[PDB]
C-alpha cells in the first residue's frame, strides 16, 4: 500500500532505501573472563 | 475503474507508456516522462 518502502528499484521510477549494511562493525561476544567447572561424582540426591 | 487490477511497471516502461500514481498528500499525479522512442539512449526521455 502507501507508506511502504521498497528496496530494489529496478528500471522504474520510485524511491527505495537499502537494508542497513552494518558489516564493518562486526564484534564478537565470547566473554573470555568467565570460568565454570564440570565434574562427575557420587552423591545422595539428584537425577542420575 | 478497475480497482481489482494492478499496473505492470516493468512491462509499461518497456512498452513506453506513462503511468499515473498517487503522490504525496493524496492527489493523483503523472509519474513518468517516457516518449515513443524504442532505442535505449538519451532520446527516450521527454525533456531532451
Amino acid at each position: 500500500s502507501q507508506y511502504s518502502i521498497q528496496q530494489s528499484l529496478g528500471n522504474a521510477s520510485g524511491v527505495a532505501v537499502s537494508p542497513i549494511n552494518a558489516d564493518a562493525t562486526l564484534s564478537t561476544g565470547v566473554a573470555l573472563n568467565s570460568s565454570l567447572w564440570a565434574g562427575i561424582g557420587v552423591f545422595a540426591r539428584g537425577k542420575p | 475503474l478497475y480497482p481489482e487490477d494492478t499496473p505492470d511497471e516493468e512491462a509499461m516502461v518497456k512498452g513506453r507508456l506513462n503511468k499515473v500514481s498517487v503522490g504525496t498528500s493524496g492527489q493523483m499525479i503523472i509519474d513518468d516522462a517516457l516518449t515513443c522512442c524504442t532505442q535505449d539512449n538519451y532520446l527516450h526521455f521527454q525533456h531532451v
